RNA sequence: GACGGAGCCAGCGAGUACAACCUUGGCCGAGAGGUCUGGGUAAUCUUGUGAAACUCCGUCGUGCUGGGGAUAGAGCAUUGUAAUUAUUGCUCUUCAACGAGGAAUUCCUAGUAAGCGCAAGUCAUCAGCUUGCGUUGAUUACGUCCCUGCCCUUUGUACACACC
């Protein structure tokens, strides 16, 4: 309810936001995922990304 | 096909604008040597003069030098575009200025001497022998020269 | 500038008598005895070539090999 | 049994081509000449100056024979190299497209090269003539 | 009354390739009980997704990657024939995994 | 007698000239970077401060300098329409001022003000 | 080899409707860039990513030279609310250190080494980095414990928080 309380977050580490932790570290918005590196790796199956080679 | 002789009617190792122009090397590239005539500047100053550039700078008749050299100080004259010059816009006249030989140096040196005169950022940097330019020295640059 | 490769006439004269029945007539080769080079060794090999005597047998660029006719 | 440019050695058919342009005196040089780069990544305009811009020209239109239709970025992309960019690694740069469309401009002027569907430029018919006549020449010349 | 041929594409994607081959055997079949101007189930080249990552949390280590790779199979089939006819061919023949696409009509 | 070392200028206009033109011209006149900057559509990076320096300038010790006004938008262009009118630039610590002279000519506040004290070993 | 022409061949990719993605083609500009229009949610359009290294003919021929490109000076562009503490792109000028690198020491055995680009990753903007990818493509073993590290066997031990 202030007269403001934003500064301009449309682009740069400021605007991207993880859907799993809320990171702006390690970010991997390669097909539209925005999940953070570590949570991606730990839940790849479940998209169904896998290890093949 | 022809090799164009010339026994040595045409006298080599000359100077011009005060120092040294010689012989051997090329219309174009031994007018490098005198400062504030790069390369392609002094390509487009020999294009207007309209000499050949299979010459050497050695050879050379005079009138053709006297041309070169009333190219030089005033292109704006010329069909030079001008707008490829040292001082375009200008720091203080603006006008299309591109200083040459020992005054391109003098020019800077003033310029150098009104940024301190400023006190901007650069000019600190100059006084204390620093990287103007951005360029963090954690490393680089460890001889003082 | 170490001279060999300036101009002159009494070099391009030498140059003129050094063409028949001879071996090598290279640009490095014309170098090699204190004559001229670049791109006028070829210039007055040219000279001597469309007066008979010389045939080329390699062409390319910034490297040709000479032959005297036979 | 039939001549045409696909069947020539391509660098002298190129010079004959300038050549022939030379002669003509005609197809418009819009006065970049001796000023310009040709490629924005150079350390040099061309070494022979008086001229040469005839001899892009000419391989412009041998390119347009060549293929089906023909742009301006296409041809910088094909006419561009590696600049020098310091103490960093080469890049890919687009050749000076401006000159490139000048010279498009000046075809178009003599009858050479066409405005074409889709987008871009083909050749047209007294072009495709000219180029024949052209391979032709250098033939004979060969022989 | 209802009979009048259309331009009908129908496309197909998953990641199971077993699933898909199943689901394009049983449109054939399909194709072939209706009898109808057919066009094969043409392959369209396989999508690799890849993904890159330092298996690292932290960063401390000797510095070791995934390739997470998603292989994308899509597959269209072209048939001649009164739309009706298509959507009852496709309102059947449905297995999970598999993307059932219809684009009717030219 | 016509000059005395030689006048100082924009690109062209003297002393006299600059503290009387307002912002086009300066716009006009300058290196391409501020000509971008003045086209961006400003609000407020100088419309208060301009009005500060106009009060500061209203009330004067007379042939010196007038009130000290501070700035945090240390990264404001210097027009010849703010000359002579000492401003305090900030660094993080403390307001440093700024004497303006006509040679002030589009150049930012920030390389006035210099946010770190400089190196000292063996220069 | 350098520079100019000209010849002119890839494979992995990526790519927007609630946004602003990739962006041909036409005009304007030496550039950078603008601009109008598009085509594409994609084996369909960018894109044959006509990429570099390369090959062809020319200019310099071994001189800190046209090798080499650092600092600099000035301008013109672009992204963003904001570019000085040059973001970066381009233009002219400036032309520094370095004639193949001591004590050392890394990587490598075949489409590999090495050369060369391209590509996605971060990214509003920035590549000297990174995962891939092709392009060009060798030299030399096809072995041995000499060194280095590891393993095992036999031995010795007063160590078993184990030779710190
Ligand atoms: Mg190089
Ligand atoms: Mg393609
Ligand atoms: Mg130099
Ligand atoms: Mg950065």
């Amino acid at each position: 309810e202030n007269v403001w309380y934003s500064h301009p977050r449309k682009f740069g580490k400021g605007s991207r936001q993880c859907r799993i932790s809320g990171s702006h570290s390690g970010l991997i918005r390669k097909y539209g995922l925005n999940i953070d590196r570590q949570s991606f790796r730990e839940k790849a199956n479940d998209i169904g990304f896998y290890k093949y080679r | 096909s022809l090799v164009v002789q010339e026994q040595g009617s045409f006298q080599h190792i000359l100077r011009l604008l005060n120092t040294n122009v010689d012989g051997n090397i090329n219309v174009v590239y031994a007018l490098t040597t005198i400062r504030g005539v790069g390369r392609r500047y002094a390509n487009l100053v020999c294009k207007k003069a309209d000499v050949d550039l299979h010459k050497r700078a050695g050879e050379l008749t005079q009138e053709e030098l006297e041309r070169i050299v009333q190219i030089m100080q005033n292109p704006t004259h010329y069909k030079i575009p001008a707008w490829f010059l040292n001082r375009q816009k200008d720091v203080n006249d603006g006008k299309d200025y591109h200083s040459l030989a020992n005054n391109l140096e003098s020019k800077l040196r003033d310029d150098l001497e009104r940024l301190k005169k400023i006190r901007s950022h650069r000019g600190i940097r100059h006084f204390w022998g620093l990287r103007v330019r951005g360029q963090h020295t954690k490393t680089t640059g460890r001889r003082r020269a | 500038a170490k001279h060999a490769v300036v101009l002159d006439q009494d070099k391009f004269d030498r140059i003129m008598k050094e063409a028949p029945t001879y071996r090598y007539v290279s640009v490095s080769v014309l170098v090699d005895r204190f004559k001229l080079g670049g791109s006028l060794a070829r210039v007055a090999l040219r000279h001597l070539e469309n007066e008979g005597i010389i045939k080329p047998v390699s062409k390319h660029s910034k490297q040709a090999i000479y032959t005297r006719a036979t | 049994p039939g001549v045409s440019v696909r069947d020539v050695p391509a660098q002298d058919f190129i010079n004959n081509y300038a050549s022939f342009l030379q002669r003509q005196g005609k197809l418009e040089v819009p006065g970049y000449v001796d000023i310009v780069k040709t490629s924005a990544g150079n350390e040099l305009p061309p070494q022979d100056s008086e001229g040469w811009f005839y001899k892009r020209a000419a391989s412009v239109a041998r390119h347009i024979y060549l293929r089906k239709q023909v742009g301006v970025g296409k041809l910088n992309k094909l006419y561009g190299g590696a600049k020098n960019r310091g103490v960093r690694p080469h890049k890919h740069v687009d050749a000076s497209g401006s000159i490139n469309r000048k010279v498009l401009q000046s075809l178009e002027k003599l009858g050479v090269v066409e405005i074409s569907p889709k987008g871009g430029r083909r050749i047209s018919d007294n072009g495709l003539r000219d180029l024949d006549r052209i391979a032709a020449a250098t033939l004979e010349d060969e022989e | 009354q209802e009979v009048v041929i259309h331009k009908i594409r129908i496309n197909l994607t998953s990641t199971k390739v077993k699933q898909l081959e199943n689901v394009s055997a049983n449109i054939i079949k399909n194709a072939e009980t209706f009898k109808l101007v057919k066009k094969g189930p043409v392959r369209l080249p396989t999508k690799v997704l890849k993904i890159s990552t330092r298996k690292t949390p932290n960063g401390e280590g000797s510095k070791t990657w995934d390739t997470y790779e998603m292989r994308i199979h899509k597959r269209y089939i072209d048939l001649e024939a009164p739309a009706h006819i298509v959507k009852r061919i496709t309102q059947i023949t449905i297995e999970p995994g598999v993307d059932v696409e219809v684009i009717i009509a030219a | 007698r016509k000059r005395s070392f030689k006048t100082y200028s924009y690109k062209g206009v003297d002393l006299e000239k600059l503290l009387e033109m307002p912002t086009e011209d300066f716009v006009k006149l300058a290196p391409a970077r501020v000509r971008r900057k003045f086209a961006r559509g400003l609000s407020e990076k100088p419309a208060g401060l301009m009005k500060k320096l106009r009060a500061a300038k209203l009330s004067a010790p007379e042939n010196e300098k007038p009130a000290v006004v501070r700035t945090h938008l240390r990264n404001m262009i210097i027009v010849p329409e703010m000359i002579g009118s000492v401003v305090g630039v900030y660094n993080g610590k403390v307001f440093n001022q700024v004497e303006i002279r006509p040679e002030m000519v589009g150049h930012y506040l920030g390389e006035f003000s210099i946010t770190y004290t400089p190196v000292r070993h063996g220069r």
